[PDB]
């Protein structure tokens, strides 16, 4: 629990970026605008994966976290 | 010349007071005037044992190498420096090394003492105790630090082996006081 | 030109590139060089500086007075009377009084002529190679405008000395010393010289073939034709090559 | 491939290609419910319209024989189309908008690259959009747009309404209304500035002067730019408070409202004064680059005189009557004597020429709204191009002794060098001409050799920073996984999210610390004015309240004397998050705050509302004791700064907020200071390597020679030096310091020597001299050492009376230098100064002749002595400082700073150890520039240290600036490894199947 409790500004374009194309590809809706709105309403189906440098991670979601 | 004598006194005794040796207040604070008196030069304190040479040779021949050894370990003493006044013999000092530990020191690199420049911040070589929790708090590795090397005139002056690490405290100027980490080799 | 260089082992060099006429023999850029007087020891600190002479043909720096004796000279007021012009002004001849000592045992001009031969592109084994070989050496590639006969030993003479008459009038801070910029020592050329170039390099090749055509008909000794052995496509190719494309010169060595 | 072409009616994120060039490219679309109705008309085109189609990965080539049979369409495929508006293509991302040409226009050759994925493309939309990372002809016409005089009738604002896009529909009420309603241009330009900003600048005309008593806040030139609430209350803008510099309109409208709101900031002024300048103009006649006969004649008043009073020093010095100045010789310093002497009829032509301008003269309208700078280049339209120089000197003689083949030799006057009396205007003499033109030819080049050098640092240090990134411990790391530095920074704060901001307890005096910030809670009449009534006997009564309020001066105290150490030298500017200025002025306006009233905040809720935000923002994690004080060093610097602006008499008395103020003050400092914490994941290398060859572009050398060199740590550098200071009673006297002095240079005795000679004089009662057999009889009356054979040479040399007592030569240490140097056989003799002729007589005591020996002898110690000083020093200088940085800095008894000055020594070649060790010269302020020489003595520390101070250096020598957060990882990656050297995503996504399962 020693990673950010904020998102940055690079999750969120590989967040957008991913989520907009799986809409795009037929997933159900819960496409760039699309997801914007999932976002900033907080319902999105991804987990964040955090490493850290010493080899080991951290998984947030999105709902456990302050978003821009 | 006087200076050459009690500058240089100056620098062993403030060097050896931040190497952790026991080291008192007044005779720091020797002036030159106080100083008229006095090789015949010798310091010779403990930990909280360190012995002080000025070999009246200005080069340090073997010859004289082999004489002191004799009072190295009898007299028990381990640590030692010699004020080579010039400048082959240093493998004599690997030779008696891994038992008792001793390094050399040019006269004219001693006159002035490098710690009390301003473009020099305050190191504290760290302790074994307090390396393992560095360690362990960034989860860091032996390695995976600023390494700093082994002839370095600050590495020199505190006795620092390879393996070691020291803490910088430098006044900064976008927070005051950060913090760094040096490793030796 | 008395230039002068920053760095090299000299201090006040000069030079000079002579050719006559455009002729053949395009260069040779002799030089006369001052040495500087950071010497060690007591080769020339304890004695000044040198004057030496880096001749053409020649991987040395043959010094100046084995020079002289070798133009059939001897006496030292008769090398002295081809280099400075006054004999009675002691600033000047301070500084040629370090040279004489170097090349002082050297006095038959069969010798110095053995000296500078000594050192040639191969050097001879024999004394009458190295008596043959630096007798056109200081003769035909060396000053060749200055003259070019077997008899321009006494002319030669003086104009060598000028040059270390103008070496000393800058060492000596007498005389400003040459701009290298300044296009008073820049000569242009045009289409007229620069073709006299290229089709000097190529008629001797037409003379060239001509030599091998002939010299492969000895043998019969039949009879003698040149009006098949004119090969005429060397001019008119070389010419039409070089000037098209702009690498000025044969087509054979391109760099 | 094509031309760009400017176009201002793009909002900036935009650029138009042409649709020869459109209709090649493609787009990949993938189908979706949404587009499979859109994208079968697109299908149906094919490549002959311009709205169409290539390809369909079902691959058919949809361009030639188009099959209808294969015009399926279902969800899934692949389809190329040509292109449309609003899609995203690369350089920064531009958005196409399309304007039937063959140019790219766009809003400001080039090529056009476009990625091919709905990820690739939101990756540059919120990363590298245009906005996300102001023309002359707009900077310019504000000045004229925002003056007293311009009012705009009633249709005019019909139309500069017309063309905002942020306006609500809602026309302004004017402010004249006697005739027609007319509106005055403020208030339209109050309605670009985008909701409530708060501002205060001053336009590049305001007199100093202009701030007494009266006339202070309405300065009538109407100069001092005020923006209250987001509404232009006063002053003229420029380019000073409208580009980006510190404390910008433009640069606060980044800090408070976005960056979306700021382009919309730019596309607003880029079209209301770009298209209110067809009822203005703004041309240019020759009547606007005129002098007036009132000073054009005077201006030739003062050339007159300057060619006058360099013939006063010609003259002068060619009869030898000119002292020459210390440190150079008669040659550089006439040349300085003149140089002085035209560059102030350049200068007293320069002034003059500015003022006298009209206030009409449309050059005044391109300096004075600061939008063109370079005011020197519109004063030699007018008055005097100036001098000529080639290698920093006035042209040098080509010919011989003459610049041209029309002057005379001996010709070092003010035109036959290069001085030019004309101005363009009156048009240049054909000499003259001439000049320009080599002028004009060593500028020509350097151009053309600083694009091989800058254009060549910038593309080596990348790849020293290629991969220094931020991880998620927020330490700084990189390719080789090594800590660089363990908070980004030294203090974890991010780059674009600081400001300026001034500390106030540093700076005042000891006593106005104990009167502005002591809060004296018992005069009854303050706090009765300042405070409420329901509070003014609760301050009195309870001592619990009155000893905390101690306890925050004591802290105060204690705050004070850490910056007397972190900042030794009184600069009280200091680089902090969040401005506890602005936010104080804002709080005073969105609550509607009445400051002439007494407050109603209680002072113990200032206290405990600072202690209790200082521990809410947290850099370093942990409850441990490493990060503790791991943490509270990374914000010392600015938990000092917060208890300064934020006390309990600051709050009542200078600022006056309320109790619902303090409130959200505090608590929006929280939210303000948690976004400057860098988010790990930047790539810190580009962001520092793109901020050191920026002012790359725009005798110590300084430089790119310089920074070149610091590049590769050459270890010759081309100059180097050493500055030594002072420590004594010597440093506050020239006549002290000069034994100083003379103790550093290597004096042989070629400096010394008048004459030498040898002779042959073997009985010296007959030597050749008959003047010596005075004092050489002395040595032999009761002679010493003669006692076998004295070689019957005699090498005599002479001695100086300026260098000799220059430097307070003796004859004896010369003499038992000489003998110490060489043994007691070299029988040396020293005379006296007291006599007009010194003289020192050299014999020798008993292969190689001794007339060659007694040369190498002689050409030892002209050579090789060392009388005094230390080799390889050169000329060493002196002079008291006169710059406000390298004084001595001594706080009084009153706690005020004071600079001091004292005699320093700046000389040339560097021998650190002996310069330091020796007399006076101080242990702790002595500091060479020789890197190398630096890392050899003092460690490592002063190397990552004091390449600080070299690269901050070549930098702010120019006047620009270099966050100091680039320099910190420069002197990071060099030093990491001990020694110096030359140059030459970590997360991932998982699918949350919980969510996944429900959601239609």
């Amino acid at each position: 629990r020693i990673t950010t409790p904020y998102m940055t500004k690079y999750e969120r374009a590989r967040v957008l970026g991913t989520r907009a194309l799986q809409i795009a590809m037929c997933a159900p809706v819960m496409p760039l605008l699309i997801a914007m709105k999932e976002l900033k309403a907080r319902k999105i189906p991804i987990i964040i994966r955090r490493y850290l440098p010493d080899g080991s991670y951290e998984d947030w979601g999105v709902d456990e976290l302050i978003i821009t | 010349e006087t200076y050459r004598l009690w500058k240089i006194r100056k620098t062993i005794m403030q060097l050896c007071h931040d190497r952790g040796y026991l080291v008192t207040q007044d005779e720091l604070d020797q002036t030159l005037e106080e100083f008229k008196a006095q090789t015949d030069l010798t310091v010779l304190v403990a930990h909280n044992q360190m012995f002080v040479f000025f070999p009246e040779e200005p080069k340090v021949g073997i010859k004289t190498i082999k004489v002191y050894c004799q009072r190295m370990q009898e007299e028990n003493i381990t640590r030692a420096l010699i004020v080579v006044q010039q400048g082959s013999a240093k493998q004599s000092l690997v030779d008696m090394a891994p038992k008792y530990i001793l390094e050399q020191f040019l006269e004219q690199e001693l006159l002035i003492n490098i710690t009390e420049h301003e473009l020099v911040p305050e190191h504290v070589v760290m302790t074994k105790e307090e390396v393992s929790e560095l360690l362990a708090r960034y989860k860091l590795r032996e390695n995976q630090l600023p390494r700093i090397q082994a002839g370095d005139p600050v590495a020199r002056y505190f006795g620092i082996r390879r393996g070691q690490v020291v803490k910088i405290i430098r006044p900064s100027e976008t927070a005051g006081r950060y913090i760094t980490y040096r490793l030796v080799q | 030109y008395v230039f002068a260089k920053k760095d090299s082992k000299y201090a006040y060099t000069g030079e000079c590139r002579s050719c006559l006429e455009n002729s053949s023999r395009p260069t040779s850029t002799i030089w006369v060089s001052m040495l500087a007087r950071g010497g060690q020891g007591a080769k020339k600190s304890a004695i000044g500086q040198r004057i030496v002479a880096t001749l053409p043909y020649i991987k040395q720096e043959v010094p100046i007075i084995i020079v002289f004796r070798a133009l059939g000279f001897v006496s030292d007021r008769d090398i002295l009377e081809h280099i400075i012009y006054d004999f009675e002004d002691p600033e000047m001849m301070e500084m040629v009084k370090p040279s004489l000592d170097e090349a002082f045992v050297i006095q038959e001009q069969n010798v110095a002529l053995n000296f500078i031969g000594s050192r040639g592109a191969k050097p001879g084994v024999t004394k009458e190679k190295r008596i043959k070989y630096a007798k056109e050496v200081l003769q035909k590639e060396m000053l060749p405008h200055v003259g070019v006969s077997d008899f321009c030993e006494t002319k030669k003479a003086y104009f060598l000395g000028y040059m270390v008459h103008r070496l000393l009038l800058a060492a000596l801070g007498r005389r400003e010393l040459d701009d290298r910029d300044h296009y008073g020592n820049k000569r242009l050329d045009l289409a007229g010289p620069l073709l006299a170039f290229l089709f000097r390099g190529m008629f001797k090749n037409l003379l060239k073939e001509v030599r091998i055509y002939a010299q492969k008909f000895i043998d019969r000794g039949k009879d003698f034709n040149l009006e098949l052995a004119i090969k005429t496509r060397i001019i008119s190719d070389g010419l039409k090559y070089s000037l098209a494309t702009g690498n000025w010169g044969d087509q054979k060595k391109a760099h | 491939r094509t031309v760009i072409t400017p176009d201002p009616n793009l909002s900036i994120d935009q650029v138009g290609v042409p649709r020869s060039i459109a209709a090649n490219m493609t787009f990949a679309e993938i189908v979706t419910p949404f587009n499979i109705d859109r994208l079968q008309e697109l299908v149906r085109r094919g490549n002959s319209q311009y709205p169409g189609a290539k390809y369909i990965i079902r691959r058919i080539d949809l361009r030639f024989h188009p099959k209808p049979s294969d015009l399926h369409l279902q969800t899934g495929y692949k389809v190329e189309r040509h292109m449309c508006d609003g899609d995203i293509v690369i350089f920064m991302g531009h958005r196409v908008r399309i304007l039937p040409w063959s140019t790219f226009r766009l809003n400001l050759e080039m090529n056009l690259h476009l990625p091919q994925s709905l990820e690739t493309r939101a990756e540059i939309q919120e990363l590298a959009m245009v906005p996300r990372m102001i023309v002359q002809d707009t900077l310019t016409a504000v000045r004229k747009f925002t003056k007293r005089d311009v009012f705009l009738e009633r249709g005019e604002v019909m139309n500069l309404l017309m063309f905002l896009s942020t306006w609500d529909g809602k026309v302004p009420q004017p402010a004249i209304l006697k005739p027609r309603p007319l509106w005055t241009g403020k208030q339209i330009f109050s309605l670009i500035i985008p909701g409530h900003i708060n501002c205060i600048r001053t336009h590049s005309t305001h007199p100093d002067d202009e701030d007494s008593g009266p006339y202070k806040h309405i300065s009538p030139g109407d100069t001092k730019v005020v923006v209250e609430n987001g509404e232009l209350i006063m002053g003229i803008l420029c380019k000073k408070s409208l580009g980006t510099s510190a404390g910008s309109l433009v640069h606060i409208s980044y800090l408070e409202m976005g960056h979306d709101i700021t382009r919309l900031f730019y596309s607003n002024i880029q079209t209301v004064i770009n298209n209110w300048l067809l009822i203005e103009g703004h041309t240019i006649g020759i009547g606007d680059s005129i002098a007036d006969s009132k000073t054009y004649q005077d201006i030739q008043n003062t050339i007159k005189k300057a060619k006058q009073d360099v013939i006063e020093v010609i003259e002068k010095a060619h009869n030898n009557e000119l002292e020459p100045t210390p440190g150079n010789t008669l040659r550089q310093t006439f040349e300085n004597q003149v140089n002085r002497i035209l560059n102030d009829a350049r200068d007293k032509t320069g002034s003059s020429a500015q003022k006298s301008l009209s206030e009409y003269n449309n050059f005044k309208s391109m300096v004075v709204s600061g939008a063109k700078g370079s005011k020197i280049n519109i004063s030699q339209v007018i008055a005097v191009v100036g001098q000529q120089n080639v290698e920093g000197k006035r042209i040098p003689f080509g010919f011989k002794h003459r610049t041209l083949p029309h002057f005379i030799k001996d010709d070092y006057g003010p035109e036959s060098r290069g001085f030019v009396e004309n101005s363009y205007l009156a048009g240049l003499t054909p000499t003259e001409f001439f000049f320009h033109a080599m002028g004009g030819r060593e500028g020509l080049i350097d151009t053309a050799v600083k694009t091989a050098e800058t254009g060549y640092i910038q593309r080596r240090l990348i790849k020293s920073m290629e991969s220094v990134m931020v991880k998620y411990d927020a330490t700084v790391r990189n390719s080789i996984n090594q800590v660089v530095q363990l908070r980004y920074g030294e203090d974890g704060l991010a780059g674009e999210s600081v400001e300026f901001q001034n500390l106030a307890t540093l700076k005042p005096s000891n006593k106005a610390f104990e009167k502005k910030f002591r809060f004296d809670y018992t005069n009854e009449r303050a706090l009765r004015r300042t405070l409420q009534e329901d509070l003014v006997k609760d301050v009195l009564s309870n001592a619990h309240i009155q000893n905390e309020l101690e306890r925050e001066f004591e802290r105060m105290r204690e705050d004070r004397e850490v910056l007397r150490v972190i900042f030794p030298t009184g600069d009280s500017k200091v680089v902090l998050p969040c401005n506890l200025l602005r936010m104080i002025w804002n709080a005073q306006k969105i609550f509607h705050i009445n400051p002439r009233l007494p407050s109603d905040l209680h002072p113990i809720k200032v206290v405990e509302g600072v202690k209790e935000l200082s521990k809410k923002l947290v850099i370093v994690n942990g409850d441990d004791p490493l990060s503790r004080q791991a943490q509270e060093n990374a914000t010392l610097l600015f938990n000092i700064h917060l208890r300064s602006t934020l006390c309990s008499r600051r709050m009542a008395e200078e600022f006056r907020l309320s109790g619902e103020a303090f409130d959200w003050l505090l608590g929006e400092i929280e939210s303000k200071f948690n976004q400057a914490i860098a988010h790990p994941g930047e790539m810190v290398g580009a962001l520092a390597a793109q901020s050191l060859g920026e002012p790359a572009t725009q005798n110590v050398t300084l430089g790119v020679p310089r920074l070149k060199e610091l590049i590769n740590i050459s270890k010759k550098p081309k100059t180097p030096s050493l500055t030594v200071f002072l420590l004594g009673q010597s440093a506050r006297d020239a006549e002290r310091a000069k034994d100083i002095l003379c103790r550093l240079e290597h004096t042989t005795l070629r400096k010394v020597t008048a004459n030498t000679a040898i002779y042959y004089d073997p009985n010296p009662q007959s030597t050749v001299v008959a003047e010596d057999q005075e004092w050489v009889n002395v040595y032999y009356e009761m002679p010493d050492f003669d006692v076998a054979r004295i070689s019957p040479w005699l090498l005599r040399v002479e001695l100086d009376r300026k260098h000799m007592t220059d430097r307070k030569l003796t004859m004896e240490q010369i003499a038992e230098k000489i003998n110490a140097g060489f043994g007691d056989d070299l029988n040396c003799i020293f005379n006296d100064d007291n006599a007009e002729k010194l003289v020192l007589r050299i014999r020798i005591m008993n292969k190689m002749d001794d007339d060659v020996f007694l040369r190498c002898i002689e050409s030892n110690m002209l050579t090789d002595m060392t009388l005094q000083g230390i080799e390889q020093i050169s000329k060493v200088y002196m002079h008291l400082p006169q710059t406000d940085n390298k004084k001595k800095i001594i706080i009084t008894e009153d706690g005020e700073f004071k600079a001091l000055q004292e005699w320093i020594l700046e000389t040339d070649g560097v021998s650190l150890m002996r310069v330091l060790s020796e007399k006076d010269v101080d242990p702790v302020r002595t500091t060479s520039n020789d890197i190398v020489e630096i890392f050899t003595v003092l460690g490592i520390e002063a190397v990552r240290k004091a390449l600080e101070r070299e690269l901050y250096h070549v930098i702010s020598f120019d006047g620009s600036y270099v966050n100091y957060r680039h320099l910190a990882l420069l002197c990071d990656t060099m030093t990491c490894r001990g020694h110096l050297m030359a140059i030459t995503g970590c997360f991932d996504l998982l699918l949350d199947a919980e969510k996944c399962k429900y959601g239609m």
